[PDB]
């Protein structure tokens, strides 16, 4: 086509989503991970994430208000890749490295898979 | 504004 | 922070959004525009529009499932608009320049505006 | 991935 495009669009999107979810406007679904609750939009995680894809897909989880996360998931490793989906910043450390690969595995994010292998494999 |  | 980022995380989460409303995947709302109906994500369109974003904080507004926009709105200026909103890509032709200017002041997306505006004064 |  002859389309123009708009440079900052996708990342002034991201932000307003942003927005919305700091102040729970439109959020639809509540994570639960252990002891610990986040109010999201399916549609994000579902663009973020493989496992939020299938989930949401699916004829009778699309309706659900509530999601359970297996009880290894740690709610810190869940609440940086939360913001990550969010913000495309990931606030990855040595504390928190182990806990965000296992919790992007789970959640089939394969980019932050990638730079937590690579972060490791600099480290050993 | 960019052509893409 | 110490954050790293991934340059085409909001690209990408965008590509996904637009992947759900072609497939009518979560969709909550449909913008009438005279004879023609418009399903999206109302998140999406808040995200986008300053217009959107009012309708949408509105304590009843929020909850409904059609909008029905002025009937001096085009549906083809209204098409390119969403278009965009999920694309970053806007299809400007001088056959509709005059109505995608219209509709994007209506619908409140400045950038658009402005290089509408510009167009057109290259025109003259 | 950038230094953001
Ligand atoms: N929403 C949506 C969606 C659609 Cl519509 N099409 C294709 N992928 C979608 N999302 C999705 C699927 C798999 C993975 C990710 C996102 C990130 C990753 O590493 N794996
Ligand atoms: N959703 C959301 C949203 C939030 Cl949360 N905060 C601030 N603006 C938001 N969206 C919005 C408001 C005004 C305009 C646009 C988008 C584009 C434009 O030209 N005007
Ligand atoms: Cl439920
Ligand atoms: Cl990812
Ligand atoms: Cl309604
Ligand atoms: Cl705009």
């Amino acid at each position: 086509d002859s389309c123009i495009q708009f440079t900052r669009h996708a990342s002034d999107v991201l932000l307003n989503l942003n927005r919305l979810r700091s102040r729970d406007i439109l959020t639809d679904v509540v994570i639960v991970v252990s002891r610990e609750q986040f109010r999201a939009h399916k549609t994000v995680l579902m663009a973020c994430s493989g496992l939020f894809y299938s989930i949401f897909t699916d004829q009778l989880k699309c309706n659900l208000s509530v999601i359970n996360l297996d009880p290894e998931i740690n709610p810190e490793g869940f609440c940086i890749l939360l913001d990550f989906m969010y913000t495309s910043r990931l606030n990855l450390r040595e504390g928190n490295i182990m806990a965000v690969m296992a919790t992007a595995m789970y959640l089939q994010m394969e980019h932050v898979v990638d730079t937590c292998r690579k972060f490791i494999k600099a480290s050993e | 504004w960019v052509i893409p």
